[PDB]
């Protein structure tokens, strides 16, 4: 379909955590989602929140209908589970390595199913929990999942970094590395 | 051995081109879409033998029917222009450093390396230029990588074998620039 | 049996 932008509502439902999802985005960019447990909408970015607004009962009912026909599609099918993809990890930088300029580190987690997923942020063997955030489990067009993990550090020549990423359809922890220089 | 998970999922995607907006709806078991609308077709269809008991029903009910067909113009021509005031307004400039791959001689052949880094949106154009000469040749793209966060960033590299004098520029070009911006580097 | 999706819209 010829189109110059593409707006598409996206969400899903399953049996395990992350039970439920709602969202919209434009193109390919998550523009805002509907927390289910909070029962709110939460904007990415502080220019779109300070203009226009959503209805969060919007979300909430599209959760309940998705959860609907989760069954009566589960009966329908025989039970049929799917296939576990198996995801492809990337990790880079967000701007040029500068030793001493703060950074974000990006691990994108790419062309996975289902929206399952541990993942850890390693600093030399160990684990990172502070200065960490996360995106969503962002549908794709052929419907598998891609995930955004966000660690901000200092560039030090003095330091190792790894995504290590848990998923079904890996037969271990997929570790991925990044280092500088 | 997998744990038990069944996955139900949803897409309402407007296609917004010329003045016009299709609206696509997509109903999805697991991985397959099954049941879909379609603005073009004006009721829905069964992809596969998943959605006959959906499609059937759904269509041939005129309440619901009508809500569907009017969405290109209720939500989707509605929200394209409320994107339009905000969204689309958003531009974001890109940030350029060069810098070789690797330090060492000046004769060796290396890499240099534009890296254009937090622009919006994600059209833009990068040149490489050798003393006032556009290098169309050994120019190798790790095509535009999305940051997840309403910003991209590409990286452009030369092949090069960098000669005592030798000026390289990078060129620039993007929407939320009135000119061509430019980054130089000089072999020393 | 199973039931069509809503249809919001963002609003100023
Ligand atoms: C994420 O991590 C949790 C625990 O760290 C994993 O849960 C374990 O799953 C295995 C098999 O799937 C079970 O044998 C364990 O008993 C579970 N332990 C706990 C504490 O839940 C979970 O599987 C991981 N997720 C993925 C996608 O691998």
């Amino acid at each position: 379909i010829k189109a110059d932008h593409v707006s598409t509502y996206a969400a899903f439902v399953q049996t395990h955590r992350p039970t439920g999802e709602f969202m919209f985005e434009f193109d390919e960019d998550e523009q805002f989602y509907v927390d289910l447990d909070k029962k709110e909408t939460v904007w990415h970015l502080e220019e779109f929140g300070r203009a226009f607004s959503f209805e969060a009962q919007g979300g909430l009912a599209n959760i309940a209908i998705l959860n609907n026909n989760l069954n009566t599609l589960i009966q329908r099918s025989n039970h049929t589970q799917a296939a576990n993809d198996p995801p492809e990890v990337t990790v880079f930088p967000k701007e040029p390595v500068e030793l001493g300029q703060p950074n974000t580190l990006i691990c994108h987690i790419d062309r996975f199913f289902p929206p399952v997923l541990n993942v850890t942020w390693l600093c030399n063997g160990e684990p990172v929990t502070e200065g960490v955030a996360e995106s969503l489990f962002l549908p794709r067009t052929d419907y598998s999942f891609h995930k955004f993990h966000y660690l901000t550090f200092v560039p030090s020549a003095e330091d190792v970094y790894d995504c290590r990423v848990e998923h079904w359809g890996l037969d271990q922890p997929l570790l991925k590395h990044w280092e500088a220089q | 051995a997998t744990p038990e998970n069944y996955v139900y999922q949803g897409r309402q995607e407007c296609y917004a081109f010329n003045g016009t907006q299709r609206f696509l709806e997509r109903y999805i078991y697991n991985r397959e879409e099954y049941a879909r609308f379609d603005s073009d077709v004006g009721e829905f269809r069964a992809v596969t033998e998943l959605g006959r008991p959906a499609a059937e029903y759904w269509n041939s009910q005129k309440d619901i029917l009508e809500e569907k067909r009017a969405v290109p113009d209720r939500v989707c021509r509605h929200n394209y222009e409320l994107d339009e005031a905000v969204t689309l307004q958003r531009r974001v400039q890109p940030k350029v450093n060069v810098s070789p791959s690797k330090k060492g001689p000046l004769q060796h052949h290396n890499l240099l390396v534009c890296h254009v880094t937090d622009f919006y949106p994600g059209s833009i154009q990068v040149r490489w230029f050798l003393n006032g000469q556009e290098e169309t040749a050994g120019v190798v793209s790790t095509n535009l990588i999305r940051n997840g966060d309403w910003t991209f960033q590409i990286l452009v590299m030369l092949e090069m074998t960098p000669q005592q004098g030798d000026v390289y520029i990078c060129q620039v070009e993007h929407t939320s620039l009135d000119s061509p911006v430019t980054v130089e580097w000089k072999a020393q | 049996i199973e039931f069509v999706f809503k249809n919001k819209a963002k609003e100023l």
